[PDB]
């Protein structure tokens, strides 16, 4: 007995389910780590992480919700963005778009 | 991508098909449904998803909420779902997805810069509990309640006099003015009952008007059939709820005279299996009646080893009785019987008895509706097993019977129910916070009108929050205007159309009762049962078409030594 | 620890109760406020422990005696009452004459 | 039928003839009159009198109290009588016989639907008492007298300074005006002092009309006749009470030269007795005259073993002084004379000293003065036994005559006698209930204007209002608006006549004073005599008509040790 | 006539020449001036100076000050100067010599019969402490605050929600319009901010318009080029201030990116030091620019052996992480560089950091940002001697650089400098008067507006104010009206337009912000370096012209296990 | 003594573990309540007697057992906080899964 315990049923949850993915290879060429969330708009990540910006635009990280991918100095490796819902209207990040699309 | 069942409850608490277990009951709830998308829950935090252009939006503050509770395990009458609740101007919104339809599906819940956010995952959260038999002792009785879960509190009194000790009545304009007055004080909604004993219907059309929401026929002042009948009539024409404690000497007649007297109209009867006042040995067969809403106060709630060797002394000083006078002491034991104890917890459990309340020191603990009525949750799942409504493996029904004798049944016998009672949109935002762990028992937050009141709260030189000592304070929601501005009194119509507000200069918001005398059994949600109910004259036995109701009385209770210093 | 208003209430009543516990100790005669705190932190313990409400009404008349307090204090405590968490939950215990 | 004498005690409480023994002292009184029916008695509780058509009627609330204590045991300066007490919107109604006229005899009181009960019965009722020497060092004394049965605070302050620590002052406007609006957040009836220490008439009248109902000259401040003489004139321009605290170094003049400045006018001389500052040694030679209405502060009262050991530090913390310069010890000690303490409180006895008051936190205890006046009652029969004005076998006229030193006495002395200081019809219902055991100690519940202010409160989650821990809880007589309803500030007639109510936004009930400058010594009821005393400039001595006044050192005394935790 | 020095100390507190130890810390500083007229020195008390005629005068209350503070030793900014202190109208009125123009020479503040007077002899004289980093979590911050010697307090919250855990940010126009209903029950001035996270102006302009007088971009909203520089366009606008907490996970841009963002105009960096939040690991290079005003939170003060280990859980709960999330886990880590931390104490000692604060229960401590100032003084002190500023052989520069942290500068930062932050005259009377023994630590007396806000108090039954128990206890000055007299709430320019205060029907004293786009690091007093500093990527040291910044951590502090019981 | 808030806050926190000291010595199994409290007082003395935060985040989780608490206790405290004043300073101790 366990006061206030979960019996959460086996199994797993498939995540944003329906949408475009796509794969990106990202490299940083900073000297200081950089960490990216779960919702940024990756297309407008800091500068010092090379790769196809123009792929990611509209696209986000195809990571659950709140978790990130941290990017030490010189590291390379390849993510799966998942393109953004709803309106498709980015606002923010380096105001790069501030509209949609 | 991909997430493990257990990973996801981790983090943004279970879904549905996951089981939860009641603090430290033998009930279980499962999650029936979850609104969410996902990949696409928020989640507050650095480097989490509510963040401008991401989980936040570019709205202006009227097209946003105010509050979001994230990721919330929602318990309430219909249902025990996932999902996001929103809170605008003080009142629920909504029940659905929070977020930014900018760059999110199915957004229901706007999330703005001027969206504040409590994080509700691996939480459960119901509606303010609702104390209607409330007696007006001390006012240090509102901030024991509001910690255990109970918003709003309905009773009389003028504070520690006599009369306040035995009966819930503040008697006449004068008082009924000064404890309206003082009410704007008070961390939670408040509504006054007034001295319903008279025989003269223009004493009681005054005390309408001058505020009181209710009137109260106790038999310390007298519950005659004429003082029932002239309470009744003035309750039928000006909308406003009538409790009832009962003749237990059966001095005017027995409780067949005063079902007569009632005459089928609408009332609501005090703790019905007697005990804390009523006829003897049988005014538990009012829960038979269409007209009569009945309630339990708390401490035969639920049926232990101690119960009755705790009651005699206690009834003598509520009631001032004399234990040398020994028709003193033999209306004191005429009011205790094991059989009619016994049956009650049953009847809680059929439906038949739909609400519980305190009784606050006048035979009850203000402190604990809430923990006894799961505590007879409890005892009966472990006697009786599922109740004929359960579907699935869980006690979701049994929840959903016994949550609702706390917040929307006494909202609708009150006529308060347009206001608060439940969590559904449009209703006054009083939440309360649970930690699966301490559900019941110990909240970890209570919200006021779209402001936390009180909450526990360590030390206050610390560098975050949760240092020790951990024990409730009172917050924002609770201080002068914002209090004013976050709690409701409620008024009666003529009181509320004569100026009473504004003539006592009343600081706080107004609501008005109405729908009082249209409620009846039926209305009672998911407690509307009406037994052909029996009590045996000479052996007290209880009897429903007949058979036997009883149960057995507890040596151990959860949510007990666990969790209390004292 | 989530402390509400009644547990941090009776931190009041024990504490009185430790005050009253050493100056007995020292052998003095108990006053009225040393005596009501002492024997209800008793009972208190005793709902602790798991005594029944029957037993601790007993008990209780038996923490302190005619000669262990002060001239007309036994008359000032016609009762003495005070709940606490048993096993079964919250309850009162009543014992009527506490001082004999 | 019949009753036993006895029988019916327990009951109802004393009558006629029967003795009841204050807390542990050696005064006894004696029941002089019942206003009651034999066997028509009104008594509270299920089965009881008080019920619908019985001892309850069907008059409407303009024809009812709002508020009756039953079967009380009234001891006040006009006598000691069992009576029931009606009150009716805040003001003391009748003082007769409750009931119900339809079918009880001689009811004066009648009791309806509006009306709230207070079981008096085996109780003491008394009036709030009344301390006029008041150092407003903190809020928190507030509380502290309210629980000891003073109702009423008169003095002055602005907070721990300096200025206050020595002295009952609020000097200035702005000072006033802060500290009437703070006022409002207090539990009792409030009146503040002046600084009347000024030979600039104008100086004082603007004080006098931003508030203040009284100036204070204290030495610490320059006691001069100069200055006393200002605040004289305007004192009696103005309708206002001076308080003084003469000039203890004989700087300025002797005793004798302080009493040529004040002329025969009207004046409140505060502590008399010279302990608390005045003339050495002989300022308590003003009690001889006519115009001087004489107090005692307690620290003295009554002359015991620990006394004097304690009264230098004291005195030096108080008043600034400094232990390393000698003409400051020498000025410390030439205050303190055993003499002149053990004379005290013989002249108290004899009517001599007509008030007692406190001297809250510079060099007084704030909640002592209902205690040790009886202390001093207490001592002085053992001492001296019966006065010569006892009649029967009893101390009522005793009682009588020390009751009115913190009740009466101090009303009429500061012009406010005729809204509080005794139960009479009319006046406000500040009202104080006590148990026998506990009288004049320890408070069963404190009544401000018609409501419970403060009173012992047990465990608020408890079944019933006596579970320990029993302590003293405010009430809702003591909450936000009720309280201001409750309670009154006492604005002096040009304050009221400016409008500073208004400007100030003053939210509690303004009370006038009036008739400060008529009061002498033959008012002061039942402590009128003017002796012919004499000091001895040398050995101190106190004599009265050549005779030698003194007492002896208590050792051991009621009301303390039996009581008190601490 | 002549007194030796000594006694001279001993009655009027220490003059000329004289030096003081600051509690037990290795800090002495020295009177430089005195503005009194030796043997003309006004003291209060029995048979004193301020006296009728003497030391106070015959003129009206316009013409004379309401509260004078005698002997006072100033310590602030400008000086450390021995002189009385004079107050009227709730405000600073002079600096000088108080006393009577009638027979006294070069009186500049004169005291009459409305002078209240609190003696300040021996003791140490400071303004109220400001801190403008705190995070509403709950209302008990306030009386901890206070009582520590901070006067006024800005940030924003709404209670203990998830957002104000983490963020100083009161979101929205609702919220907004609550927290300052509830400020006015609260003893300390204060001022609000909104959640500036959004890139749409227009969600900033209604929150401005509400009321907040600044706006909180925190990276747990998404501090993104985009969002800071929305803020800044609002804040030029309307003339309020922005607080930053940039983007520690470098996931916009570096620390380059984010000044890049802001363009030259005027920002407050909340935490430089980057322990609290921060682009990691060169946030601290901020303090390098013109427009930046630089501030350190207070557990990072100063570096001490228990710092480190202290931080990581610190750090997890107060921004909602998770540490089975090894990104979370990290992001805390690469906050927390030892380095960073040691080099904060010097450049606070070489004025490069202007600031100090607390950050509310979100990684700081409410009631230690006086004391953790003082303990980084000594700490420097201790290891880098005397500063090339100083002169003669005391620390009287240095005590001025500190004292600048947590008065003007933070005043000057938000535009509130017009009213508060320093003793000079037309300024709001918030001072602070300390015992040396106690400096920084526990206060003797809080005055706030000209009245006793909070002071330690002992028994209030005693005789004098004294007596155990003595510990903090609320004043007149913190209760109802006279507190919101007393106080201010510091509205927008905006807000104050468009009848705010009238609309929610704030009661206390209103004040406007101006001022905010304007300030510079050279307008903080004694603290405007701006130095060539670096911090290596790869080992985080910290170089200010190539020479390295360390200091060593220490074992034991002063102002620490001296005086606190727990 | 001049006692701030603060501190009187903490004697709140000593008052409970005295309390549950008292139970655990009579052999009683301990409760969520009792059990923070003891722990709790533990550490403020450590941080009295000079030990640094580094070590009684370790010696924290030995003052009470699995056996010596009531069931589920354990698990209801998956960590303990508390804040003392240290010989540098007030400093945070946290202690994570205190009962084994
Ligand atoms: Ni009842
Ligand atoms: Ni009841
Ligand atoms: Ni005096
Ligand atoms: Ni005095
Ligand atoms: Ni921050
Ligand atoms: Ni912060």
């Amino acid at each position: 007995m366990i006061p206030g315990e979960y019996h959460v049923k086996p199994g797993q949850i498939a995540l944003n389910t329906g949408r475009a993915t796509c794969r990106v290879v990202v490299e940083n060429h900073g000297d200081r780590p950089i960490q990216v969330g779960s919702h940024y708009h990756f297309a407008e990540v800091n500068p010092a992480l090379k790769f196809d910006r123009q792929q990611a635009a509209g696209y986000r990280l195809n990571i659950p919700a709140g978790t990130a991918v941290r990017f030490e100095p010189g590291q390379k490796r390849e993510v799966e963005l998942v393109a953004f819902a709803g309106h498709r209207a980015v606002f923010g990040f380096r105001g790069e778009v501030m509209g949609p699309l | 991508s991909n997430i493990s069942r257990q990973a996801y409850a981790d983090m943004f608490g279970p879904t549905v098909g996951d089981k939860v277990r009641l603090a430290d009951t033998e009930l279980w709830i499962e999650v029936e449904d979850d609104l969410t998308t996902y990949g696409e829950e928020v989640k507050f935090g650095g480097g989490k998803v509510i963040r401008d252009g991401m989980g936040q939006g570019q709205m202006l503050a009227a097209d946003c909420v105010d509050l979001v509770l994230t990721n919330a395990l929602i318990v309430d009458h219909w249902g025990i779902v996932k999902a996001d609740i929103g809170v605008k101007d003080g009142r629920i919104f909504a029940i659905g997805k929070a977020g930014n339809p900018d760059i999110q599906p199915n957004v229901t819940i706007p999330i703005g810069a001027a969206t504040e956010v409590i994080a509700a995952e691996g939480k459960i959260v119901t509606a303010g509990g609702i104390d209607t038999h409330i007696h007006w002792i001390c006012p240090q009785q509102a901030e024991e309640a509001l910690v255990s879960g109970v918003t709003t509190m309905v009773g009389g009194g003028t504070g520690p006099a006599a009369g306040t000790h035995a009966t819930t009545c503040t008697p006449g304009p004068w008082y009924i003015s000064r404890m309206l007055q003082a009410a704007d004080s008070l961390p939670v909604n408040i509504g006054l009952l007034g001295k319903g004993n008279v025989s003269q219907p223009d004493a009681l059309r005054e005390q309408v008007a001058a505020g009181v929401i209710g009137l109260k026929i106790a038999e310390d002042w007298g519950a005659t059939p004429a003082a029932i009948d002239c309470a009744l009539t003035v309750a039928d024409e000006m909308d406003i709820q009538v409790a009832l404690h009962s003749d237990t000497l059966n001095e005017s007649g027995f409780v067949e005279d005063t079902l007569a007297a009632i005459g089928g109209r609408t009332i609501h009867t005090f703790h019905t299996e007697g005990a804390g006042g009523g006829h003897a040995p049988d005014i538990i067969t009012a829960c038979a009646h269409p007209n009569i809403l009945p309630s339990s106060t708390n401490p035969t709630l639920p049926y232990t080893l101690n119960t009755i060797d705790e009651h005699l002394d206690m009834l003598m000083v509520c009631h001032h009785l004399d234990p040398d006078i020994a028709e003193d002491v033999a209306f004191a034991e005429s009011r205790i019987r094991r059989e009619t104890i016994a049956a009650e917890d049953v009847l809680h459990d059929l439906g038949a008895f739909s609400l519980t309340s305190s009784d606050s020191q006048a035979m009850g603990r203000v402190g604990e509706v809430i923990l006894r009525t799961w505590q007879v949750a409890h005892r009966m799942k472990v006697q009786r097993g599922a109740l004929a409504e359960e579907t699935g493996d869980n006690d979701n029904f049994r929840v959903k019977r016994y949550i609702a004798k706390y917040t929307i049944n006494p909202a609708l016998t009150h006529g308060i129910a347009h206001e608060v009672g439940s969590i559904e949109v449009g209703k006054l935002a009083d939440l309360v916070v649970w930690s699966p762990a301490f559900f019941g028992v110990k909240p970890a937050t209570v919200i006021k009108g779209g402001m936390i009141a009180i909450a526990p709260m360590g030390d206050i030189n610390a560098s975050i929050p949760t240092p020790q000592p951990v024990h409730y304070r009172p917050m924002f929601g609770a201080l002068g205007s914002a209090r004013h501005h976050c709690r409701l009194t409620f008024l009666s119509q003529a009181a509320a159309a004569n100026g009473v507000a504004e003539r006592l200069n009343l600081r706080s918001a107004i609501a008005v009762v109405k729908g009082c005398r249209t409620v009846q059994k039926a209305d009672m949600v998911h407690n509307s049962l009406q037994p052909n109910i029996t009590v045996d004259a000479q052996t007290y036995e209880v009897r429903v078409d007949g058979e036997l109701i009883t149960s057995e009385p507890a040596d151990v209770l959860p949510m007990a030594q666990r969790y209390f210093l004292f | 620890m989530e402390l509400t208003p009644r547990e941090k209430d009776k931190l009041l009543l024990f504490t009185a109760a430790l005050v009253a516990e050493r100056r007995l100790a020292r052998g003095l005669k108990l006053n009225y406020p040393e005596s009501v705190a002492l024997i209800s932190a008793f009972i208190m313990e005793g709902a602790r422990d798991g005594k029944s409400v029957a037993s601790l009404m007993e008990e209780g008349r038996h923490v302190l005696t005619r000669e262990q307090v002060m001239e007309g204090v036994p008359e000032m405590i016609p009762d003495i009452q005070v709940e606490a968490t048993f096993p079964d939950g919250s309850k009162l215990v009543t014992v009527h004459n506490p001082i004999i």
